[PDB]
């Protein structure tokens, strides 16, 4: 029972877990993008209304 | 344990250095073909180009479909795959080219993730507009919901004290049963009481399911999963498959591009395989030129065991492999060689082993000689009747006399043709 | 993944659990895409009418 | 945007020309075809002018000589706002639609119409929403305070607007725009104002939006539609669904003539603008004589976009007949069309195109490898080398060298067959394949 | 401001007493054909005798389509005119003969007259009770009032109209127009009288109508019997079962029976006898008729002896060809001889160098272009040498080339370069026969 192991591990628990880690990294980068946009808006408003 | 002409092919058996051995992966010979097939395997694994065309051509009994199955198996299940036969293109509900495009859009996969929100608990009260009250093992919440699923619950004969399961995203409604807290109310009640669920009524989960573009297109054009009366009442009105406008494909492409750009999905190219493409019409053949020279069309592989033939749909042009030069120019050709005696013997013994049959060496020599005499497929077909004939005499092995008896019992192509030529009334 | 003091802990979890805790089969449901083709096409037809 | 891995024409970018309509020897991803490029630029200028309609142009030449490349180049140089429909010959033979009906639908597809609708839209960040019940004094109570970057004011309900706002669960403090001419709430995003309380939305609203200040704004909306969309919308109760599903089913002609008259009225009134789109048909030699006859009349109408055709064969039998007409087309169409000819390429041009493909496909080509590839291309065909270049990469980093060399090209050439070599092998091995008469020699021995 | 080989033909250019000059209506040459076709226009305008056919024959690029367009222009925008090609007769939804019958009915139109009295803010509304029976509740009467502009007036009506206006969802203070014929009323909108009722609203301001409380207007409608019978056959309505079914039915046209034709003929006959309706016979045009088939031709004969057959005109350019569908029948213009016996033939002739040159002058003038005398003279040279249409199409690229070097007029070398750039049929087939690389 050997070939089925390699036909099943191509997309198994670890591959799906690593893909979920990829999407987590992506959404964390999106949160970083939101944070930098918000802080830049704060800096702009610190001089456009003070 | 069903076995049918395949399942002994466990892969190309190619080395990581791109040099194929002699006997491996249930394969013998065809070193050049296997090497080229592995090269194409890495080509598709690159997932960078699109609309590439490869045709492999060779005589019968040369494992062309075996090679296609081998590359499909080597790629694995992550990549989409869809085997096809040329005759399957012709339909009566939609034009042939539209079916070709439909199979094009089913040959590329998309891996997507989304959050599933559900609410499950005990039925407490039903206040019309619609507000519902749910009781969990420890929690309890009241939910306001659309009257559509309220009417669905009414259709679902949900009683008081029951436990239900709701999918918030799709509005899916399903009743688990009734709580065992109020269970032995009747001596022989038909309803099957079920225990109370454990956990909060509100629950969030994650999925990683995969879909193809054709699935998205048909889902957008044809909704076929409704629950309320209006939904299936509408969807039963047009059962016939219709055409799909190209603008729908462009809109779907835009939305999937947005999804992958945002970063919650990625695109997976795939392989489309058409077997016995010699019989395809001229119109489809000239349509392939436009279809391939696109941006999203996946790689395609064709098979044709022909020679100097006229392609179907015309009566003048004689082209190799039944493919006109216009499609040949955008095509890569792989040559398959006929086998020989020792490879035939190895194939026969391997097929016997995968059929868990015991065979004596002289019987293998007789089988190889006969296979060279007539064909490999003939011996492959008739080996199992030899096994049963031996089994009748309560012998687990194969003897030459048994093989000769089976060959006497069952005919081949040449003997049948010779009998037909000298026949009373076209026997 | 140099550390291995618990590298057998997942093996023990695998043996005892029988993947009914690592990942259970869910209630399968289709995709719930919501953008719709006619999201930005009612304005044009309304103006035309 | 425009998701795509790699296309056979991903390198051509809107032709290449000067202001004097002179093609540069190498511009925007293609080389050669000077006279054809100049003719294509002439046709492009015709389309830009928009004062001419119903002109037929046909591109002819040997296969694999910049025909579809020229079509893609003119399509890209045309740019947006000008409709462009590329259609193959075999896409019209449908069992649901008559061939002439499909050709009519394509022609109506390639006609651009610009419209301008004026609506009084009011936007701005809100603070809360006031929705009251019916009482003795009047219908309801409502006083919306709306804030912006510059100045913040207050407005009142309109009876129907309570129902409109209660249709959706509108959260207090979002940027929503109202067009009183329509009353459609456009919840673009939440109120920016101060992001200290709005720093952890968890994605959502796409970084909201900074309020623009002034609220009373009337901005014109430019909408581009084609005749097909209008007639399909008019045809059925819900024509948009038919448009998105393709079940139009032989739209009636009187609708079309009424649409023509009414859009002419709009053009005279200044409400509408007409854009002369382009219809392109490939391998038109696969068309039927009925289609050619219908085209012969449909061309002369005023609502006839410029139509470009490309074929490959020459002196062939037109489908539906038994006489080998010149160019594979009816003679009258040849009389009514203008022929553009493309000539064979040169070794320098083929090597430049191969290098363009190499840099396009992230392929690093050694000079000797380029020479060998050019030799193979000139020996057999452009596309053979244009595919061998991509295939040899896998061999290149199967030996762990990123840059391709001569040995990889030799291996690819010896691994994948050419049409001439394949036909030679097939002819020398005729008994091994299936004959045209079904004669097969499966048996190696006897 | 755009043209496509036409729209410079303004009528037929036939004077009184049936005479055609040289240059008129954007038309030159072929005087006798224009005379004959003007006679045909006179016959159609007689509106006395219908059921004729006329086929005109000639070579390519002769002006047959131009002749038909001149006919249509001369007739005017009142009589219907249905251009068509042979191919459109074929369909995948109904029979060829049937589609021919819809086109046949579409050719002839009818002008109908009818007067309507309509009543047009709303002052008030009030219903008036004991049903004296088993009914639950009702109103004996309903009294309403309309403001309008030319004075107001109250109105007493039946609770049916009250129900209808309630279904229209109209405010008490609003502008309303009510149809006296059947009682159908729609919400005109929020009248201008109650402007800025609140700070923000969405209803249209609908300025109050300027006119009497009740207004009578005369309506003249021009429709064809083809609209009539399809309107009769197609069902209508709202929520009734067949109404939703037809709303979802994808209403493909299918084989209109002759019973509707008989019924509509009877009704329009009694209406024209009453004197309210007037029938206007039309003309139907079939261009390039050689693409038809034997079945269409035989049913065309049968329909040609019909009662309400409009005058039809046919176009072809074929010679001693074999009509499609069969192979043993060699007939002129690919039209079966029995059909040929049933109509007249109008001959057309090829132009000369002078006529082609005049065509080029007219075509250059209409598109607001300047052509040098020598350039025009040479344009006529390969107009005669190759074809009229080639030189006609060549003009626009020449204008573009003139635009390149900033010169409004067109010069000799510009058109020479244009000819070099774009090939004609003869040169193209010369290249095709010379080469052997599949071209
Ligand atoms: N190298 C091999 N190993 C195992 N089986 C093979 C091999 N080559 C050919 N075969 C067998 O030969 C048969 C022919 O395969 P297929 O391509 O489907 O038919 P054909 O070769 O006639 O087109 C297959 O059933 C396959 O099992
Ligand atoms: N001027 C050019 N520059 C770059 N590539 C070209 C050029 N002309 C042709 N090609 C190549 O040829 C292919 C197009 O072939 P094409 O001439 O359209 O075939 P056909 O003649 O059958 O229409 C494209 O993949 C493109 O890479
Ligand atoms: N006497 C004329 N005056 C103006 N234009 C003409 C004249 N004769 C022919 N034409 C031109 O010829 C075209 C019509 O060609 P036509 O004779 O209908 O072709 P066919 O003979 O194939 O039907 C029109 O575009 C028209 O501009
Ligand atoms: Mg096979
Ligand atoms: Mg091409
Ligand atoms: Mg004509």
């Amino acid at each position: 029972l050997n070939d089925e192991l390699v036909l099943h591990n191509k997309d198994g628990f670890l591959a799906r877990q690593e893909f979920l880690q990829r999407v987590g990294s992506a959404e964390d980068e999106r949160y970083k993008e939101l944070r930098r946009q918000q802080l830049a808006q704060q800096l702009q408003q610190d001089s456009e209304a003070s | 344990t069903r076995t049918a002409a395949h399942t002994h092919i466990k892969g190309l058996g190619l080395d990581e250095s791109g040099v194929a051995k002699r006997v491996e992966g249930g394969f013998v010979g065809q070193i050049e073909a296997r090497e080229a097939c592995g090269v194409i395997v890495d080509l598709i694994k690159a997932k960078k180009m699109s609309g590439r065309a490869i045709l492999l051509a060779g005589g019968p009994s040369t494992g062309k479909t075996a090679l296609a199955l081998a590359i499909s198996q080597e790629l694995g299940p992550k990549v989409p795959f869809c085997p096809l036969v040329g005759s399957e293109l012709y339909s009566v509900e939609v034009k042939k080219t539209e079916t070709l495009m439909e199979n094009f859009r089913r040959a590329i996969g998309l891996r997507i993730k989304e959050t599933k929100e559900v609410y499950e608990g005990e039925v407490t009260e039903l206040t019309p507009e619609v507000i519902v009250g749910l009781k969990s093992a420890k929690g309890t919440k009241t939910l306001r919901l659309d009257p559509t699923i309220y009417e669905s619950i009414q259709r679902e004969k949900v009683s008081i004290g029951d436990v239900i399961y709701i999918e918030a995203n799709t509005g899916a409604v399903k009743r688990v049963g009734r709580s065992d807290a109020y269970a032995t109310e009747f001596d022989l009640e038909t309803e099957e009481y079920v225990p109370l669920p454990k956990g909060e009524v509100h629950k969030k989960k994650e999925i990683v399911q995969d879909v193809t573009l054709h699935d998205l297109d048909v889902a957008n054009a044809r909704p076929q999963g409704g629950q309320d009366v209006i939904s299936m009442m509408g969807q039963l009105l047009k059962p016939k498959k219709t055409e799909i406008t190209e603008k729908l494909r462009q809109e779907v492409n835009k939305v999937v591009a947005k999804y992958i750009d945002q970063g919650v999905a990625e695109l997976i190219p795939g392989v489309l395989f058409i077997d016995e493409v010699n019989m395809l019409d001229i119109e489809i053949f000239t349509y392939l030129n436009k279809a391939l020279e696109s941006n999203i069309a996946p790689v395609v592989v064709l098979a044709s065991n022909r020679g100097m033939t006229t392609v179907r749909g015309t009566e003048d042009v004689i082209s190799p492999h039944g493919v006109p030069p216009d499609l040949i120019d955008r095509l890569l050709i792989v040559r398959t060689l006929p086998y020989d005696k020792d490879e035939i013997r190895t194939i026969i013994e391997r097929r016997a082993t995968v059929e868990r049959l015991q065979v004596e060496s002289s019987a293998l020599d007789l089988l190889a000689t006969m296979g060279t005499e007539t064909s490999l497929r003939y011996a492959l077909q008739l080996l199992a009747p030899c096994g049963i004939l031996a089994q009748t005499s309560n012998r687990k092995e194969i003897v030459v006399n048994d093989v000769n008896e089976a060959k006497l019992l069952f005919l081949d192509a040449k003997r049948s043709t010779k009998i037909l030529e000298t026949s009373a009334n076209y026997l | 993944n140099f550390m291995s003091i618990v590298n057998c802990l997942m093996q023990l979890r695998k043996v005892c659990n029988h993947p009914n805790l690592f990942e259970v089969r869910p209630i399968l449901t289709s995709f719930v895409l919501e953008h719709c083709v006619a999201s930005d096409y009612k304005d044009v037809e309304r103006t035309l009418l | 945007k425009s998701l795509s891995l790699i296309a056979a024409h991903s390198h051509i970018t809107g032709l290449g020309l000067d202001e004097n309509l002179q093609p540069r020897p190498t511009s925007e991803g293609m080389v050669g075809q000077l006279q054809a490029r100049r003719a294509a630029g002439v046709i492009l200028k015709m389309v830009q002018n928009g004062t001419i309609a119903g002109r037929a142009v046909l591109v002819a030449g040997p296969p694999s000589t910049g025909k579809t490349a020229l079509a893609m180049g003119v399509s890209q140089s045309l740019g947006k706002d000008v409709p462009f429909t590329a259609i193959a010959g075999s896409e019209i033979f449908s069992l649901e639609l008559s061939k002439t009906e499909a050709l009519t639908q394509a022609f109506r597809k390639s006609i651009g119409i610009k419209i301008k609708e004026e609506t009084e839209l009011i936007e701005g960040e809100v603070v809360e929403i006031q929705i009251d019940r019916s009482i003795t004094g009047g219908h309801k109570q409502g006083k919306l305070t709306i804030k912006t970057t510059d100045m913040e004011t207050i407005y009142e309900l309109g009876n129907k607007m309570i129902d409109g706002l209660t249709k959706e669960k509108v959260l207090a403090g979002d940027v929503i725009s109202i067009d009183k001419a329509s009353g459609k709430i456009t919840k673009l995003g939440r109120s920016f104002a101060r992001s200290r309380d709005y720093d952890a939305m968890g994605a959502d609203t796409r970084f909201v939006q900074c309020p623009e200040g002034e609220l009373q704004k009337r901005k014109t909306v430019v909408h581009t539609v084609s005749l097909h969309e209008i007639d399909v919308i008019n045809s059925r109760t819900q024509g948009f669904l038919a448009l998105f599903t393709g079940d139009t089913g032989e739209i009636r002609s009187e609708v079309r003539d009424q649409i023509n008259t009414k859009v002419a009225e709009w053009k005279e009134e200044g409400k509408a603008e007409i854009v002369p789109g382009v219809l392109f048909i490939d391998e038109v030699h696969m068309l039927d004589i009925e289609c050619f006859s219908f085209i012969n009349r449909a061309l002369e109408d005023e609502f006839a976009p410029i139509v470009m055709m490309a074929t490959n064969r020459g002196v062939s039998k037109t489908r539906g007949t038994n006489y080998k007409s010149p160019h594979g087309l009816p003679l009258d169409l040849l009389d009514r069309s203008i022929i553009i000819t493309t000539k064979s390429y040169n070794e320098q041009e083929i090597k430049t195109i191969l290098s363009i493909r190499a840099q396009e496909e992230e392929v690093e080509l050694s000079s000797d490898a380029l020479d060998l590839l050019t030799k193979t291309g000139v020996e057999t065909s452009l596309r053979y080398s244009s595919n061998l270049i991509s295939v040899a990469q896998q061999i290149a980093m199967k030996r762990k060298n990123n840059t391709v060399e001569v040995e990889d090209v030799k291996r690819a050439y010896l691994l994948f067959l050419d049409s001439a070599r394949s036909v030679k092998y097939v002819q020398e091995n005729e008994s091994q394949y299936i004959d045209d008469q079904g004669n097969v020699q499966i048996s190696i021995a006897k």
